[PDB]
């Protein structure tokens, strides 16, 4: 039904002043009185709204970060848009946004809740790095290596989407050197695994040859 | 209009300030779901005027789309032991609270929004006079409104007009001059209305007239279980529009129809327009008329 | 600004009920609100499972087994979500919610654990370093394992029959959405030390036993 898609950095420099973006598709954040939100989760710990915007009209933050925060809206655009100042490694997280709903009477607004897929943002001086790709060789077994990259995450898709099934990609390890490697493999009886790491905009298809 | 009274004027809102678990049925009032500061109103017996005014705004409505103002402060805590503002305004008034509720509501002598509100995990008396422990499992969400009244926008300014009733000594906090002799007292059905820039008008009778028109108020749509549409979305004839509407031959005859192919049906509301007020020999173009039971002291 | 305090664990076997509490500092007062109720999964946002007012004024979230019902207790100030016939697929954190005027507060977080899961051996699938890795200089054996419950597992790496210990970097278990989890290890070579060795081994130890994989230059 509707669709929320965050975008934004990835990393960002102490003290800078981290900024993101939702699109909503499917829906209009002007109208039906539905509240739109920016909500984050550092990994392995809670929930921490941070503001919403009530239809494009009026907003309302968190008041512990009040003073750090603002929301945009564009109508035109179906998107609104998230400013964090003064970070610090404490603001590294995963930022979603979404709408949950208000109830009362069993009337729910939106009836279900929504959810984008969530970006992750770093806080760290340190710069980008794209990874190097290799292919991992081979029912059998046939996969990808995604080797000392910064920060995190990397997405890897296998022939742009088209094999799904049987696949794993591994959450990633953190070496001594302070970079990523993580690996995709999927079980099968061409192939060519979609590797993305947006902090570097590295695309690379890989294609894993027997 | 039989089918439309949940089809709101303008935004519909009928939620109080600080009660705001009821927004998803209340913010706005529709056909669907119940809310606890609105369907009272339409419980026949109950509100008669309302009723016969009922595509005119509540007073939360009023409110909400800025025609009333708020008291300041907002709301009375009514089990303070110090007291409160609205005590001598509210004893005057004769009224019946259901149980359950936490707040009630009323248009005071400034022709401002004010409020009664017990703590939480309490509820008014009957006579909403006081607050006791709730009696069942749970609280309603809203606010009971103590008046049965009706309002709209107006500019017509009421400066000038003040109470007048005759043999009158004192209607409700009002004095309308000193008596020096025997008074009689009773609880009486008294009508009222504000005006911009004029405190609480009460009066002898209550004269009203409507002129019907043709302003976005004046209708109710839905989708063509019924779903409201906001006819602000429906092009004008000659003009340009969001989304494509019909109805009866009053809204075709300013806005365009276009029957086959439209998202939503259009009627009149059935007693809908102006309304205007007799004050004292003069017509005049109230923001809110009412009645309410108030204490009345009169010449013997 | 108001905590909400939640247990930060809690357990219970298959078919018994689950019953996470929700408290609201005293200030504020239970009876005043909707509580809503969500549930996380890994890797996926939080879902939202029903919100609870009272007896009459009450909601279930579209696809949420009836199991899951909220309520309110009065005297101790605090929400309740209560799972009965727990299943093994209710293994997840839970968060209760409030809506005030002008905000939203979220609980601190419930994490539940559904107790007497059966033991699952790891399954172990060991990479070779691929030729376009050597023509760069590097050498690098990708050890992965996957679908293994409870999530705790030791890897020793061997050259021939000889322990490597330089090199080595392996990941913490991670829970993965179906409750087994998944882990990899990586042992960095020079290109040489890979083609002067008869073959290299990982294995894995899980529960006292032992999956050892072997790859050899060929």
């Amino acid at each position: 039904q509707v669709q929320l898609q965050e975008s934004g950095p990835g990393l960002v420099k102490p003290s800078q002043t981290l900024s993101l973006t939702c699109t909503v598709s499917g829906g209009s954040i002007s109208s039906g009185g539905y509240y739109w939100s920016w909500i984050r989760q550092h990994p392995g710990k809670g929930l921490e709204w941070i503001g919403y915007i009530y239809d494009s009209g009026s907003t309302y933050y968190n008041p512990s970060l009040k003073s750090r925060v603002t929301i945009s809206v564009d109508t035109s655009k179906n998107q609104f848009s998230l400013k964090l100042s003064s970070v610090t490694a404490a603001d590294t997280a995963l930022y979603y946004c979404a709408s949950l709903p208000y109830c009362s009477g069993r009337i729910c607004r939106p009836r279900t809740d929504y959810w984008g897929q969530g970006t992750l943002v770093t806080v760290s001086s340190a710069s980008t790095k794209g990874p190097s790709v290799f292919p991992l060789a081979p029912t059998a077994a046939l996969g990808c290596l995604v080797k000392d990259y910064f920060p995190e995450p990397v997405t890897v898709s296998w022939n742009s989407g088209a094999l799904t099934s049987g696949v794993h990609t591994f959450p990633a390890v953190l070496q001594s050197s302070g970079l990523y490697s993580l690996s995709s493999v999927v079980t099968v009886p061409t192939y060519i695994c979609n590797v993305n790491h947006k902090p570097s905009n590295t695309k690379v298809d890989k294609r894993v040859e027997p | 209009e039989d089918p439309h009274l949940r089809n709101r004027p303008g935004k519909g809102h009928n939620y109080i300030d600080g009660m705001t678990q009821e927004d998803a049925t209340c913010k706005p009032v529709t056909y669907a779901g119940a809310c606890s500061s609105f369907d009272v109103l339409l419980e026949k017996g109950k509100f008669p005027l309302f009723q016969s005014y009922a595509h005119h705004r509540t007073l939360l409505e009023a409110v909400h789309d800025t025609i009333i103002a708020k008291a300041d402060p907002p709301s009375c805590d009514l089990q303070s032991a110090h007291g409160n503002p609205c005590m001598k305004e509210k004893l005057v008034m004769k009224t019946h609270c259901p149980n359950d509720y936490q707040s009630a509501h009323y248009l005071n002598n400034d022709g401002k929004m004010a409020s009664v509100k017990c703590p939480p995990k309490y509820e008014l008396t009957e006579d909403c006079n006081f607050c006791r422990q709730m009696t069942g499992a749970s609280l309603k969400k809203g606010s009971y409104p103590l008046q049965d009244l009706f309002c709209q926008s107006s500019e017509d300014d009421g400066s000038k007009l003040k109470t007048k009733m005759k043999g009158v000594c004192e209607v409700g906090v009002q004095a309308l001059k000193k008596c020096d002799g025997q008074l009689s007292t009773a609880h009486e059905v008294v009508p009222f209305a504000v005006f911009k820039n004029s405190k609480k008008v009460y009066l002898d009778k209550l004269d009203l007239k409507t002129e019907e028109n043709l302003l976005p108020d004046s209708f109710v749509c839905f989708e063509h279980e019924l779903k409201s549409f906001d006819i602000s979305q429906c092009p004008k004839i000659g003009g340009h529009g969001s989304k494509k509407c019909t109805g009866d031959a009053a809204f075709c005859s300013a806005y365009e129809c276009t029957a086959q192919y439209a998202n939503a049906y259009c009627s009149h509301a059935n007693g809908s327009g102006i309304v205007q007020i007799q004050v004292s020999g003069v017509w005049k173009k109230p923001l809110c008329v009412g009645y309410e039971r108030v204490v009345v002291k009169r010449e013997l | 600004l108001p905590v909400l305090t939640q247990p930060p664990s809690s357990s219970a076997s298959p078919g018994e009920s689950a019953r996470l509490t929700c408290t609201l500092p005293s200030d504020i007062n239970v009876g005043s609100y909707n509580i809503y109720w969500y549930q996380q999964k890994p890797g996926s946002p939080p879902r939202y499972l029903l919100y609870y007012y009272s007896d009459s004024d009450k909601g279930q979230g579209s696809g949420v087994p009836s199991r899951f019902s909220g309520s309110k207790d009065a005297s101790a100030n605090t929400g309740i979500l209560l799972i009965s016939g727990l299943q093994s697929e209710d293994e997840a954190d839970y968060y209760c919610m409030i809506w005030p005027s002008n905000a939203w507060v979220f609980g601190g977080g419930t994490k539940l654990t559904v107790l007497g899961q059966p033991k699952a051996a790891p399954s172990v699938t060991l990479f070779p370093p691929s030729s376009e890795e050597l023509q760069a200089n590097k050498a690098t054996l990708v050890c992965l394992i996957s679908d293994f419950y409870p999530g705790a597992v030791t890897v020793a790496w061997k050259a021939d029959s000889s322990p490597v210990k330089a090199g080595v970097e392996t990941t913490t278990p991670s829970k993965q959405s179906n409750n087994k989890y998944a882990a990899s290890s990586y042992l960095s070579l020079t290109p040489e030390q890979w083609k002067s060795h008869r073959s290299y081994s990982c294995q894995v130890t899980h529960e006292g036993s032992t999956v050892e994989k072997t790859v050899a230059p060929t």
